[PDB]
């Protein structure tokens, strides 16, 4: 009563510090010194690849280090790779459980990794003498269903559940080795740094909090949209990340200093953002909705330099190569393009 | 993983037999097969070749419509029937393993194999050394040369590298010219460009004399290559 | 085409058969029967491995030459709008209810009752921009109960603006009207209302004529009959 | 008159043609197979589409009789003709009888008809139309008139009094005999399949449903008949009693072979745009 | 008596936030630019590259 009266007050005292603290650095905004550059011309891309095969929606896909590789993951149950050159199929991989949220692809190339609604995490093994695909193991422990997974390593993984927490993974064991709690509603993604020793996350209380690999304990915590939190990811510097949300808004935030710097609107778009994802020189922002189509932003200008019309569904899934060459896209038509 | 053959023995001119082959320990039924025929004293050379499914069979021109080689899936076996044997037909034959995908090993196991004694335009066979007295603890380089140029505007370049041991079966050692298989010590190393090719052992030791061969890919019409035969 | 070497052949074989594999495991999945069960707790989920039977848990069972799968999705205990999508093609949702313990006003807050909650969740799931085109078969309870507690108890009236009393028949026909009369739709989607008994065959016979009945008029609105 | 026939002939040529364009375009830029319905619905369209272009040759035929085409262009026009006519017949037979099986028995024999069977039964119906259109109909060729002007027409064998009876009575035993009842027949079936699913299991709305399925199977079985039916029955009742040929009895033969080709411009205003299409279109 | 652990532990979380190093958004932004200029050079997807380097160029068939 009494003390939790007082220790709320302290907390607000505390959120007053940080708010007016924040706001002494906010001098210029990024668009006033950016009006210098000159504007990027009209991007228009056109379809090169239509891979096709799946016969339910896609619901996630990613790119492999060879930038030649990619697994996408569907609601029939089952796991392809593609060969994005010729269209060939190389592996097809049944699940034992049906309903999957999401996929991950080895730095190295030898383990993909899915998982979803189902709270287990498998993991297949593709170089084995038997000439098979085979689970190499099963991890356990969430509680909520799985929303988000990456390969820290070739023994690490990293997940975010519907239980409101995040877990770090030894896939020798099968064991937690750290646990990141703090957010009060659903985490729905994270990104990893190019360093491997941080992430963020974004969750349904509309924040994203900055966490640490190593001794795991929370640094930042952002905030600034008004519903849920879809999508993330790093800038390729590594000092800065973009959030997508479901009040058809993109929001770009920075790490070294506390503050907001830009944000992505237009009024004759009033949809959710479904996947984020940028550029091999950090230049061009790209965003996919459930209006049925994608669209490709200026980081720098907040102007819409091209549009990306090819679906008939609502997208649910973006991903760019490391040598910056092409851009994938899938969608809930069962289609996935490869765009340049 | 296991590959054992059966139906040897001593045969006539005027004979017929069927040779059979098990295969254990591992998914037989995705998998693509040979035949590879290899006279006492002498070179391999390829015979015959059925696809995974039974969608593609190949022949050689010396044995052309006079061999027929079949699948049995579910019972993992394979078959090679012969009609008539010439005096040319004494070998030691082997069954051999591969797969075909973006990145894949073909020819990596080869097979225990059997032997059999019989009563008595293509790519260049072509090998300058034929053997060579070395002696442990310095590199050795072998050279193999072909006809036409082995390299696609893709960029592969389909050269086999591989080694057998005396009373013992042929293995792999480098594929495609650039790669090592697995398992394989780090000490070899294969290099070439265009028609010329080299392999280069760094350190030499007991376990690494035999013979060695270079084979061709570019063409379903297989040639093999002669041997460099490796004295201590 | 002719440009391929011996490599990529047979990589494009492997591709064909996999697609060819791909499809026809996908026919197959094609002619199952997906049900999504639904229900407030204790109203009688837990009640499968006898009447039909000799995370999200999942049964198979068949039944006259026709495969069933029953995804329970009670013991999720996360957000509903983020992962309702998934069920977007069902077939008959199934909604288990136990409104014989009305009378019982509790509702484990100490402020509301069973039967308000079933309502709003009954209203919740059936008027969500997808679950359209979906019907919906009820199944109500034992009815011993309700037999064995409106007779000691005229508890009825607690409901507004009722006039009949300690009769059966009027009260459960009043209550398969509450339900019935709920959904926005009344065009577009069917209702079809059933009452448990402890025979362990009449409870299977109903959903089987359900979904055929179901199948039936989603080919005759496929067919262009309709 | 005259004329008006032949700016009837245009003018249906012209809306056949837009038509059964546009749902072809819309289908396969579309659609691209979603279901076997849309695959016979593209089948028929195909067919129907090449009766409009056959229509123009005819006009000559109706106005200037005097044929200067030849022999080769009136015996393929013909050829043409009588494939797409009974291919077209077929083809709707076949729908109806994928129907019949969709409805009534979905539990046994949809399983079986569903994944691929339907390219084979286009295959064998365009091999059953060849093989009876063609070592009949072929006997045709140009014949001389009174009037002086060469005209197309079939041929008449010998004995021709009775071979064009048996002809006659052939093409509509397989033509319009044949297709009735089985149409009728799974139609039938299909209102007592949703009667008995009505009854069985307790349904407000069985009465909405029955009545529109009754009514679409009275549109189409009424707008059949009436495009098909003069045609054979003047055949018949001019082979009966013989009639001397008058300005009347050839404006009313035009007048007659352009209600039957009616029936084309017909099946792809009903079959497509009443169907679940409507929202697609 | 029972949510004090859970307050006391979100205060001295929230007491150590405050305890950062922070700059200026002007430094940062141009930063961010300089970056973006710098690397702007060899990106695929600013500048059209000729069929010749292409690798996802669409065949005849
Ligand atoms: N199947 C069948 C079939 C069955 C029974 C009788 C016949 C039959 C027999 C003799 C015909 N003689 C001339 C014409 C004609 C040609 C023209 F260029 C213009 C024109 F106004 C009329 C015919 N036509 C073309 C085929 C059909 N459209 C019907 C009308 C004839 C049809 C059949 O063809």
């Amino acid at each position: 009563g009494s003390e939790l009266d007082q220790l709320r007050q302290e907390a607000e005292q505390l959120k007053n510090q940080i708010r007016d603290a924040r706001k002494a650095c906010a001098d210029a905004t990024l668009s006033q010194i950016t009006n210098n550059i000159d504007p990027v011309g009209r991007i228009q891309m056109r379809t090169r690849r239509t891979l096709r095969g799946h016969l339910a929606k896609i619901y996630a896909m990613h790119w492999g280090t060879d930038s030649r590789l990619l697994v996408s993951a569907s609601q029939d149950g089952k796991l392809i790779i593609w060969d994005s050159y010729t269209t060939n199929k190389v592996h097809a991989i049944p699940l034992r459980s049906s309903w999957v949220m999401t996929c991950a692809y080895a730095p190295s190339g030898n383990y993909v990794a899915c998982g979803g609604l189902d709270n287990i995490c498998s993991i297949y093994n593709l170089k084995t003498r038997e000439g098979n695909v085979r689970v190499s193991r099963e991890l356990a422990g969430h509680t909520g269903y799985l929303s988000c997974c990456r390969f820290l390593d070739d023994n690490q993984i990293v997940t975010s559940s519907g239980d409101t927490t995040c877990a770090l993974w030894d896939i020798e064991t099968g064991q937690q080795t750290t646990t990141f709690t703090g957010h009060t509603g659903d985490v729905m993604s994270l990104s990893l740094a190019p360093d491997t020793r941080l992430f963020v996350s974004g969750a349904c209380d509309a924040s994203a909090k900055l966490w640490d690999v190593r001794e795991g304990m929370c640094r930042q915590t952002f905030t600034g949209h008004e519903s849920d939190i879809n999508a993330i990811c790093f800038f390729p510097n590594g000092n800065a990340f973009a959030t997508g949300s479901d009040d058809a808004t993109c929001r770009l935030f920075d790490l070294r200093a506390d503050q907001e710097l830009m944000t992505y609107s237009h009024d004759n778009i009033i949809c959710g953002i479904t996947s984020v994802s940028f550029s091999k020189s950090g230049r061009l922002l790209l965003a996919g909705y459930d209006d049925f189509n994608c669209n490709v932003w200026d980081a720098l200008k907040a102007d819409r330099a091209g549009v990306l019309a090819g679906h008939d569904n609502r997208v649910s899934c973006l991903g760019v190569t490391d040598d910056g060459m092409a851009v994938a896209t899938g969608s809930w038509d069962s289609f996935l393009k490869i765009w340049n | 993983v296991q590959l054992v053959e059966s139906g040897g023995g001593l045969v006539q001119p005027g004979g017929s037999r069927k040779l059979s082959c098990s295969a254990s320990g591992f998914a037989f039924s995705s998998f693509g097969m040979h035949w590879v025929r290899q006279a006492p004293e002498k070179g391999l050379e390829w015979v015959a070749y059925i696809s995974s499914g039974s969608g593609t069979i190949y022949y050689a021109d010396t044995v052309k419509g006079r061999f027929t080689i079949s699948r049995d899936d579910p019972k993992n076996t394979l078959f090679l029937q012969m009609t008539s044997l010439r005096s040319e037909d004494t070998a030691m034959y082997y069954c051999v393993r591969s797969i075909y995908y973006y990145g894949s090993s073909p020819f990596d196991f080869w097979g225990q194999g059997t032997t059999l004694t019989v009563s008595s335009s293509d790519i260049v066979m072509t090998q300058a050394t034929s053997s060579v007295p070395v002696t442990p603890g310095e590199s050795v380089s072998i050279s193999c040369r072909s006809s036409k140029s082995l390299l696609h505007s893709n960029g592969n370049t389909y050269l086999y590298w591989f080694l057998q041991r005396p009373g013992q079966s042929p293995q792999l050692l480098i594929y495609r010219m650039s790669n090592l298989a697995s398992g394989v010590p780090d000490r070899f190393s294969g290099s070439g460009s265009g028609t010329a090719f080299t392999l280069t052992i760094s350190r030499l030791e007991a376990e690494d004399v035999g013979v060695y061969y270079c084979m061709q890919h570019l063409e379903y019409p297989l040639t093999f290559g002669a041997g460099t035969k490796l004295e201590l | 085409g002719c440009t391929l070497s011996a490599e990529d052949k047979a990589a494009v074989e492997r591709s064909k058969m996999i697609d060819r594999n791909l499809r026809e495991d996908g026919e197959k999945a094609a002619r199952e029967v997906k049900l999504l069960l639904l229900g407030a707790g204790e109203s009688g989920k837990n009640t499968i491995v006898k009447q039909m039977k000799i995370g999200i848990v999942e049964t198979h069972f068949t039944f006259k030459d026709l495969h069933f799968k029953m995804f329970d999705v009670g013991a999720q205990r996360s957000e509903r709008k983020k992962w309702i999508h998934c069920f977007e093609g069902v077939t008959a949702i199934i909604f288990c209810v136990a409104l014989s313990d009305y009378d019982l006003v509790l509702a484990e807050d100490e402020e509301m009752n069973r039967m308000h909650a079933s309502m709003k969740l009954f209203d919740s799931i059936c008027n969500n921009k997808w679950f359209t085109d979906t019907s919906i078969i009820l199944f109500l309870n034992k009815k011993d109960l309700f037999e064995e507690k409106i007779k000691k108890s005229p508890l009825t009236i607690c409901y507004p603006e009722y006039a009949g009393s300690n009769t059966y028949e009027e009260a459960a026909a009043y209550i398969q009207c509450q339900f019935e009369d709920l959904n926005k739709r009344k065009d577009t989607k069917e209702i079809y209302t059933h009452f448990t008994c402890s025979t362990d065959t009449k409870n299977v016979q109903f959903v089987f004529d359900a979904v055929t009945d179901v199948i039936i008029k989603n080919n005759l609105k496929d067919c262009g009959l309709f | 008159s005259n004329a008006v026939l032949t700016f009837i002939y245009f003018v249906v040529c012209i809306i056949g043609l837009c038509g059964n364009t546009l749902v072809i375009y819309v289908i396969l830029r579309y659609a691209k197979m979603k279901t076997i319905t849309n695959i016979y619905i593209l089948n028929l369209a195909i067919a129907d589409e090449l009766f409009m272009l056959g229509l123009p040759f005819l006009a000559m035929q109706v106005a200037l009789v005097h044929w200067p085409f030849g022999k080769a262009i009136c015996r393929v026009v013909m050829t043409v003709d009588g494939i797409n006519q009974f291919t077209s017949i077929f083809c709707l037979t076949v729908m109806s009888i994928d129907r019949y099986l969709a409805v009534v028995h979905p539990i046994k024999s949809a399983k079986w008809r569903r994944p691929r069977t339907a390219k084979m039964i286009t295959m064998a119906v365009w091999g059953v139309s060849l093989l009876v259109i063609l070592p009949i109909m072929i006997y045709a060729g140009l014949r001389s008139n009174q009037w002086g002007r060469s005209s197309c027409t079939i041929n008449w064998p010998g004995e021709s009094g009775a071979w064009y009876t048996g002809f006659i009575i052939y093409t509509f035993i397989l033509g319009f005999l044949v297709p009735l009842t089985i149409i009728c027949l799974c139609y039938l079936f299909i209102i007592i399949k949703v009667k008995s699913s009505g009854i069985r299991v307790g349904s407000s709305k069985r009465k909405k449903s029955e009545k529109k399925v009754t009514r679409m199977v009275s549109i189409v079985v009424a707008v059949f008949i009436f495009c098909w039916l003069p045609f054979y029955i003047f055949n018949v009742s001019s082979v009966s009693m013989a009639i001397s040929p008058t300005p009347a009895l050839k404006g009313m033969f035009d007048f007659v072979v352009v209600l039957t080709y009616a029936n084309s411009c017909a099946n792809p205003i009903l079959y497509a745009f009443l169907s679940d299409n409507f929202k697609k279109s | 008596t029972a949510s004090i652990a859970q307050a006391r532990k979100l205060v001295e979380q929230l007491k150590m936030e405050a305890n950062i190093d922070r700059i200026k958004v002007s430094k940062a932004a141009a930063d961010l630019m300089a970056y973006c200029e710098a690397h702007a050079k060899e990106d695929p997807l600013l500048t059209p590259v000729p069929a010749s380097e292409n690798p996802f160029r669409e065949k005849k068939f």
